[PDB]
């Protein structure tokens, strides 16, 4: 059957997923994934788009205003807009997936809701694609790749150049923050290969 | 994040061994999310951050893979030109340019919405401005515009079969990440993935660059520049957010360095310690690491030297001699709270004291408290995330170098006295404060150990789970929020691939209304304690073998 997921939990309550086709295969997926982990996938769904505030208040306003100046989810959407069908289906089927599982959730939350969405006081809302690749985003690209203090290395420069004067005050600022170093242990030995680039250390941009 | 990966030549009783250590930080519910699927050309096991649609770690039978920080420099600050008259508009390539802008509503439970306004230029989202200088700075990514494809081939990654389908998926994950490979013949590699710029002559990438025309990018490297290597002589992988290789710039971040003082060379020791390992050897290699106090080697040559010529009741003398008899093992005391011995404790004030009579002395104020951590703070939660060298304790090993290092030494960091006067300083220092609050009986110190706390609140410090939530261990681990290890061809079974994880607290985070928690929801918390992990299992037989329930859909699209 081309309708059919099987979902089988092993002994330690991990979900294996048998489907024939990619849709199928990422419902079933986000569908346990709901069933496992939908408070903590609905408060990092609202850390990653800067929507905290709205459920719990003033003091997460600035953490929203955060969130939402470092991304611009326009370029986010076109991207969506552009995957072939196949891989539109991983995304869409994952969400899907999850909603089946949040329908039955609002439907009967007596015994389904997760007790934490009573103490907070708000319950699941249904998802979109755009919604499981800023999981992806959120946390991965925009925090794990998005790192860089140019801003305070050029406050930290001119306050050694007041310092030592102007050609000195560079070449303590490559003693505190070099380029490269040439001692660093390396993952890749030097007998396999070096990075052939050289760059500028001079700040030879102003 | 740490992994070894041991190839062919230094396996024993297989023919390649991965063992990964991702560290995030350590959550509840669990950071990651376990997770096998088998349909659609996927037939794959492991463990994923946020239950992402492709697995960051795992194997398909065939090959395995994983992944730690890369940190190489991806992002550069471009400085805007504005203008007073004329706002919302730039100057680039000779044109006054308009800026995208949107307005954004902040809606807040029991207060008053709040809007304000993103601009972006061609740079990419501006960060802050200087109305008196008239400057803007936009934070330019060079993976902007990738990030779904990045997604995608952590995905499409999981169905390669070899090295050369591997690389293809490998060349278009765009984030600054390190990829590792093993696979069933034993061959195995490394790539660290991402886009990088392909910067102007004369572009100092640690600093911003005037965004009017003339500094942009010119493109993004190809992949053929990145690092990457395949089947290594030395016959294995090991890194710790190390630096990928020769000649390779790090992160422009002022608290990151890839220096002589490195907390990877931890792990080459024990790896290049024993001709082959075998799978519970490189596992062990996890506890050992975890515990390793990470100065200790940096800096013992250094005190030995120092208080060589003094006498055996010269308290200074003592603490080296301390430090001398222990192998820098943490280990905790029967009573769950302090360590063994107190060499950390040690190190942790001498380290503060050098550091403050050197690299904090020659920097101005406010940059000098960028360099004064001694890398050893903590809270009584314990640490956020791994233990690491710190920046001052980087530069100041250099600087103890004198001139075996390649750095040139522009200011004299012990400003005109000899080395060795400098360390006996310090270390008065510290004998001062530790006897002040223990005694003269070194033998009887019993220093706090560090503890691990798996927080309720997720790394942005929002609440993921209820405060009560909240789990303590008594023993911090410099190790991964998950562990994971696979091992290609055992001689000990008949099966291709064995590969074991541990995702604690545990699989599920559920909790029924009336409070019933579910049965997996911490059922792997001890078992992470005590270095131990369960089965993962991939091949039809092995699932139905273990399983515990089942659960049939019928759906169309
Ligand atoms: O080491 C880190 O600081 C965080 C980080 C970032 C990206 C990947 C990682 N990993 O285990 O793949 C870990
Ligand atoms: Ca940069």
């Amino acid at each position: 059957s081309s309708s059919e997921i099987k979902i089988v939990r092993d002994e330690y309550g991990m979900p294996h997923i048998y489907a024939n086709d990619t849709w199928h295969l990422f419902y079933g997926y986000g569908y346990v994934v709901a069933q496992d982990r939908l408070f903590q996938m609905e408060m990092a769904r609202r850390s990653t788009q800067g929507t905290v505030a709205e459920v719990l208040g003033k003091d997460f306003v600035k953490f929203d205003k955060d969130i939402r100046r470092n991304y611009w989810p326009d370029a986010i959407r076109a991207q969506i807009a552009a995957l072939s069908p196949e891989d539109m289906s991983i995304l869409q089927g994952y969400a899907d997936g999850m909603n089946a599982w949040i329908d039955k959730v609002n439907t009967n939350p007596e015994t389904l809701l997760p007790k934490q969405f009573n103490t907070f006081g708000f319950t699941p809302k249904r998802w979109e694609p755009f919604d499981v690749a800023m999981i992806f985003v959120g946390t991965m690209a925009n925090r794990f790749s998005d790192s860089t203090s140019e801003i305070d290395n050029l406050a930290l420069l001119t306050a050694l150049k007041d310092k030592y004067g102007v050609s000195q005050g560079m070449a303590v600022f490559n003693q505190l923050k070099w380029l490269v170093n040439p001692s660093a242990p390396t993952t890749i030995a030097v007998q396999e290969s070096n990075y052939p680039l050289k760059f500028n250390q001079q700040n030879s941009q102003t | 994040s740490n992994m070894w990966v041991i190839g062919k030549s230094k396996a024993q009783d297989a023919k390649a061994i991965m063992v990964n250590g991702p560290q995030f930080g350590w959550y509840a519910p669990a950071y990651t999310y376990g997770i096998g699927l088998h349909g659609a050309g996927y037939d794959v096991t492991g463990n994923t951050p946020f239950a992402y649609p492709g697995l960051v770690f795992g194997h398909n039978g065939v090959i395995s893979w994983g992944s730690t920080a890369g940190f190489g420099d991806d992002v550069d600050i471009f400085a805007e030109r504005l203008s007073a008259e004329k706002p919302g508009y730039y100057l680039h390539n000779g044109k006054w340019v308009k800026m995208l802008s949107r307005e954004e509503t902040i809606t807040v439970k029991n207060g008053q919405a709040e809007t304000f306004t993103v601009w972006r230029t061609v740079h990419g989202n501006i960060l802050q401005t200087d109305q008196t200088t008239q400057t803007a700075y936009a934070k330019s990514r060079a993976w902007d515009g990738k990030e779904v494809a990045s997604l995608l081939a952590w995905t499409h990654q999981m169905k390669a079969k070899n090295w050369q389908q591997w690389t293809q998926q490998a060349a278009k994950q765009a984030l600054t990440i390190n990829w590792y490979y093993a696979d069933v013949n034993g061959n195995i590699g490394y790539v660290h993935t991402g886009a990088y710029p392909d910067r102007q002559s004369g572009h100092d990438p640690r600093l911003p660059v005037p965004g009017t025309g003339k500094w942009d990018w010119k493109g993004l490297l190809p992949f053929e520049m990145n690092p990457k290597v395949y089947n290594p002589q030395s016959g294995y992988i090991a890194n710790w957010n190390n630096s990928p290789q020769k000649d390779y710039p790090a992160s422009d971040l002022f608290a990151f360095l890839w220096g002589g003082a490195d907390r990877v060379t931890e792990i080459d020791r024990l790896l290049e310690q024993k001709p082959r390992l075998t799978a519970d050897q490189a596992w062990d290699v996890i506890r050992q690491t975890s515990r390793q106090d990470l100065n200790l080697r940096l800096f013992l040559p250094t005190l030995q030297a120092a208080t060589s010529g003094l006498t055996q009741s010269d308290p200074r003398r003592q603490l080296v001699e301390t430090l001398t008899r222990w192998d820098g093992i943490n280990l905790l005391n029967d009573d769950g709270k302090t360590w063994q011995q107190p060499g950390s404790a040690i190190l942790n004030v001498w380290l503060t004291s050098m550091l403050k009579r050197t690299v904090v002395a020659a920097v101005p104020m406010p940059f000098d408290k960028w360099y004064s951590a001694s890398g050893y703070e903590t809270t009584q939660d314990g640490p956020t995330g791994s233990l690491n060298i710190s920046v001052g304790a980087k530069i100041l090993y250099e600087a103890v170098q004198g001139d075996k290092s390649p750095i040139p030494q522009a200011v004299d960091l012990f400003a005109g006295k000899p080395q060795q006067e400098v360390v006996l300083a310090a270390l008065e220092d510290t004998w001062e404060t530790l006897s002040k609050r223990y005694g003269n009986n070194v033998s009887n110190w019993k220093t706090p150990a560090m503890a691990l706390t798996f927080r309720a609140n997720n790394f942005f410090g929002v609440p993921q789970a209820a405060a009560e939530e909240t789990r303590h261990q008594a023993e911090y681990q410099n190790r991964g929020t998950e562990n994971d290890m696979i091992v290609f061809s055992p001689t000990t079974s008949d099966r291709p691939v064995l590969a074991w994880d541990v995702v604690a607290p545990g699989q599920s985070g559920f909790i029924a209304p009336d409070g019933t928690v579910d049965k997996h929801y911490e059922d792997q918390l001890k078992m992470y304690e005590n270095f131990g992990r369960k089965s993962l299992w991939l091949t039809k037989q092995d699932v139905e073998a273990h399983k515990e329930s089942q659960e049939v859909l019928h759906v169309q699209r």
